[PDB]
């Protein structure tokens, strides 16, 4: 029994061990309560404004689109404290943990950005934070591991399974199954068991709310399409949510195509995986023919979640949103182009959304279109990745 | 078939509890696992709980996480598990065989087809670890269509609604969890709440087997004394595998000694 | 002959070769014109808002001050596009270059932040940018050198003299002395010949303007003191300027004390150097007994300018502002404290201002004081410096 | 003293221009620099421009930047420069000696004291490279109090106000810059604007010496033909030092040959 619907059509649900059902029910109740509580809303609004830096800018990119009929705005989540959109919803989740009387936070992370966002929210709000990270990721993400440690978080390497994000996801749930009475699990994307896809969406929806107000102010109309990269789905659902009922507005989600869909080396389960049940939900995922869970590959280490939020799978099924993929090489070109023509270094994740917008423009340069890309994060973290490629190729 | 019903009736006639070991199929290899399973049976196991190796066993502690990893190191697949299961049943006709599954392996290529393959190989029950009663409908229905008992979990804090659900929906046995957390011998659970055991009997639930953290004979006798029909032990058995990888002979000897002691405690 | 006063008391002036006088006079005229031009003002305001992310937040730091009578706000220049305050004035200077019809930008940089700010402004605004950087700095600042190159800037190593910031300053002026007809020199701090100290102040003064409005809004009164680190002086003058006539508001500038003033290994020429003439101005500087110019040492590579803006020297001389120093170890402690208690990673430069505020609080914990620290930049760039120390000491 | 006035009067009597080499004092060492300077004089230099090594020579191109670096590698200080200057003047009583200074070395320990030390060692002029006429007042006043000519720069684009200022404030000679940019033989300047040369004469300015980029005899004769009193050459002389560091004997030979040719072009 729940207060809210745990499904988006056939997708979603609460596929957790019986022992965790009360933790999910408790979380849902606290969320529903918080959402009607003007003091909760005001406290969240205050942190977002005065600590995280909202509202974020909406930047018109004139150099990139010169000579075409595309007008392109970037929603600047790269300017949020922490350097990515993840900060929005960890602040809301930290406040929910406090509302429930929890003193401890558990978080999973792959590339480390969610780990850093959870650590900074926990430091601000007086929560003791422990973060699980696959041992291969810990090895590859020293900068973020050290940021988490400077912020007072305990970073716990996970050596089981493939020692990456999915294995950290498991370990977080194993810990929670024994510690839920005192600890909140701060899940990092719009995925997992209900109520997380709903909570994560509602605590990211200011992205699209502000986008709508900002584009009405500048252009006097809604965008033709809003475009966002999709790892687990949080920044994309955050941009999409306030436009879902504006049926003229295209919603375009961009999954990583890695080395190319046909190579198998990609992270695009929504369009190229198979529905399974894992991490608390029924959703498309990266899996073997036998049903073992596999890794998502992308040049961008943050597009590593091996499935996709269930609301995205649902929006796709009904044709409300369209999903596409962009390869490593397309994302790298979009990265280089934004640096050179706009002086903004985008996260390689976000560079997937930008690459697809650039393609929309370049393929049909006399189509009149007003586009918004969600620039989900900054790309300072990616400059050596892009370096080790770009000079090793000229 | 009626293998759990026949077992419990027999055990009740001998005023005896069930002792039920868990192992991961194919750990540390198919041939050794077949031998391990035969040794557990010869030493007095009343029934078996058998894990199919899964990449993401999120209800398992390190001991069983490592059992899954060993089986994958040996190339063990669900298809090979079903071959093993068919052979085990051909050797041992009456022992109840329960699978410990994760949802994706059941749902993967059709829930109905999964429970049909279980029936064909002679499996008696399936416990899908990451499907709570709230999500269980297509699993339990498919289980029952194919004469397989769907096993449900009764947490130590179960409220009345949940006890009534577990009692109505389950068959074979009711899994009584000894505590919160994940599998492991390093974490001992509670005595069964005599309240839960009695409410389950009140609602004509399938007989209860206590599991999680059961690693000693005293715990087995304590489960039975509290009114449970028996006790399951996994990590304690798998730890004997892990400790003796280098010595298959000693492994089987220690398995036999442990299972015998645990089964003796059920009498 | 000039339109504006080139001196702040005895400090400042225009000590450049005769050949560069017309370039300075042209720049001053264009500045004076721009400052009265509402279209210039609107274009600058628009870039600051929609491209750089102004206004920046003012964050109340409650955990740090618990149990004392200090209330501490941080002005969040760390949240500006580029990650430091330098972005403000490069956008104004780029617009002045365009107003003068210049197509090229020359910039100097030490640690690289000004180089990156100049490169991003030049990329946005269609200017061809060349940046001089001492060869020792180029070697030590790969991340920033690569950001400049991704943004299309030419980075030119300077091998003369000590191959650091002052040598890059010289080379920029050598180039300008031959190229002023087509190139603007985008100087990086509130120092150098007039009109740069004045221009840089006016294009940073939104820091203190917003601070004043934000603190009036939250607290209903002015701060007791505003505290800022001082390398060349831009972020500090930007914070101070709008408070100079509010005589109740303390203005505290914090120079780097390095290993300690008494070691000689520091960057605090305002209080511990000697007045000289160099880089176009009469100001306190780091110099030998014979008058050779020396380097400023700090753990923070951005507090390396070996002199100080002349308006700071003047505000000190009249007693309007007070200047103090903070050592490497004090700055490192303030860095660690902000990470752990507020979830904000401050630049090691800014950590000097924060250390001095922490000292104000800790020395007199029952003194009622409302303080604002200018958090001039983010400290992602410093996490390995702090690492290589903090574990090599526990 | 009146050394430039006496020189120009003598040169005018011989219908001759001045040839004035620049070198950095103490490059590549004190003893060799003393020899270099004696060689320049013996070969026909009419006057000398002498740089005091400074850490930040922002009006100099690479050739002279490297001259400063060599002198610093030899430990050359302003005090040693003043010792050198006193010796040079003791050997050569009439040759005009001009210093090329940067402001901080003049201001360092008092502007007045600096010009007093110049007078004591017998220096005739001082050109402070980073002090424009607009900032020159305390420099020129101190220069004149101590019988030192303050030298000012007339850029090739000088407007009337600036020409009048350079004419009124300067003494000794007026520095006529051949182009914008910094010192260096790799960048040739223009013919003197005959307009500037004539306006300077109109305003009774000190006689003009053209400098920057003068590296060949043809440029010397061209300066004099345009109405300049002479020409200064720095980088071209310093390049001979740089090229011949390994061979002091050849260095002095090439210096002598170059200076002789350049001086011959002034006749
Ligand atoms: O002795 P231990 O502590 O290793 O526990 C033995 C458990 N093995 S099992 O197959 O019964 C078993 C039963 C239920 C499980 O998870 C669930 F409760 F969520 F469903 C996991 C394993
Ligand atoms: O032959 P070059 O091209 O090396 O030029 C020789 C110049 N040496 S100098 O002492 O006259 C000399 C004169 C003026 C200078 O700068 C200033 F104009 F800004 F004042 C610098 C050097
Ligand atoms: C982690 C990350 C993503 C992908 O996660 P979503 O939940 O799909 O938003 C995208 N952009 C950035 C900058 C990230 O750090
Ligand atoms: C460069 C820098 C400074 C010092 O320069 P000022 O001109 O004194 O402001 C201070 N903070 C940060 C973050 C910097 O990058
Ligand atoms: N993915
Ligand atoms: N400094």
């Amino acid at each position: 029994t729940t207060l809210l619907n745990p499904y988006f059509g056939e997708f979603g649900g609460m596929y957790v061990p019986q022992i965790l059902m009360p933790a999910l029910n408790q979380l849902e109740e606290a969320f529903v309560s918080a959402q009607k509580d003007p003091e909760f809303q005001a406290q969240f609004a205050d942190l977002l404004k005065n600590y995280a830096g909202r509202p974020t800018a909406l930047t018109k990119c004139q150099n990139i689109t010169a000579g075409t009929r595309t007008t392109l705005y970037l929603k600047r989540e790269d300017l949020l404290h922490g350097g990515a959109h993840k900060t929005n919803q960890v602040l809301g989740q930290a406040l929910l943990a406090k509302r429930m009387g929890k003193s401890e936070i558990i978080a999973e992370t792959g590339a480390g950005q969610h780990g850093v966002a959870s650590a900074l929210a926990s430091a601000l709000l007086g929560l003791k934070c422990r973060i699980y990270m696959g041992a291969k990721d810990v090895e590859r993400q020293s900068p973020n591991v050290f940021r988490m440690r400077l912020m007072g978080a305990e970073v716990i390497p996970v050596h089981s399974g493939s020692a990456t994000l999915k294995d950290a996801c498991n370990e977080a749930l194993r810990d929670w199954s024994g510690s839920y009475e005192t600890a909140h699990y701060m899940l990092g994307t719009a995925a997992g068991p209900h109520p997380y896809p709903t909570i994560v969406r509602e605590f990211q929806r200011m992205i699209g709310e502000e986008t709508k107000a900002q584009i009405l102010d500048k252009e006097g109309r809604l965008p033709d399409a809003v475009i966002a990269c999709v790892g687990g789905g949080s920044n994309a659902i955050g941009m999409f949510a306030d436009f879902i009922n504006d049926t003229s507005v295209g919603l375009i989600g961009v999954e990583p195509g890695g080395h190319g869909i046909e190579t198998g080396e990609h992270g695009a389960p929504l369009k190229h995986g198979r529905v399974g049940i894992y991490f608390g939900m029924k959703a498309p995922m990266m899996q073997t023919a036998d049903g073992q869970i596999e890794e998502s590959y992308s040049i961008s280490a943050g597009l590593d979640f091996p499935s996709v939020g269930p609301q995205h799978a649902y929006l796709n099924s009904i044709g409300r949103a369209d999903y596409v993929s962009i390869t490593d090489d397309e994302a790298l070109e979009a990265f280089k182009t934004l640096c050179r023509h706009e002086g903004i270094i985008p996260a390689l994740e976000s560079s997937h959304a930008l690459a697809h917008a650039l393609k929309m423009m370049r393929e049909q340069p006399e189509k009149e279109q007003l586009l918004v890309v969600n620039l989900s994060g900054r790309g300072d973290k990616d400059i050596f990745t892009v370096h080790d490629i770009l000079k090793a190729r000229g | 078939m009626e293998r759990y019903e026949n077992l419990f009736a027999q055990l009740n006639d001998r005023r005896e509890g069930a002792f039920v070991p868990f192992v991961t199929l194919g750990d540390p290899g198919i041939e050794q696992s077949l031998k391990i399973i035969d040794t557990l049976i010869d030493a007095g196991a009343d029934a078996l709980e058998l894990g199919v190796p899964f990449s993401d066993p999120l209800a398992d502690g390190p001991t069983i996480q490592n059992a899954n990893l060993r089986a994958f190191a040996a190339g063990v697949t669900p298809a090979q598990c079903f071959e093993m299961l068919a052979l085990i049943r051909e050797k041992h006709p009456t022992i109840p065989i329960g699978l410990l599954m994760y949802a994706n392996l059941v749902f993967n290529n059709g829930i109905d087809a999964f429970y049909a393959r279980c029936e064909q190989v002679g499996v008696d029950s399936v416990l899908v670890a990451d499907v709570p009663v709230e999500e269980s409908a297509p699993f339990r229905q498919a289980a029952l269509r194919h004469n397989i008992a769907p096993i449900f979990i009764c947490p130590p804090n179960a409220d009345d609604d949940l006890l009534r659900q577990v009692a109505s929906y389950g068959r074979g046995y009711t899994y009584l969890l000894s505590r919160s957390g994940v599998t492991g011998a390093e974490n001992r659970g509670a005595l069964p709440l005599h309240h839960l055991i009695e409410k389950l009997k009140e609602y004509h639930a399938a007989p209860a087997l206590q599991g999680f953290g059961i690693s000693s004979p005293e715990q087995v006798s304590a489960a039975v004394r509290a009114g449970a029909a028996g006790a399951i032990s996994g990590s304690a058995i798998v730890k004997i595998i892990e400790k003796n990888l280098a010595s298959p002979k000693q492994m089987l000897a220690e398995l036999r000694s442990f299972v015998s002691a645990m089964k003796a405690a059920s009498r």
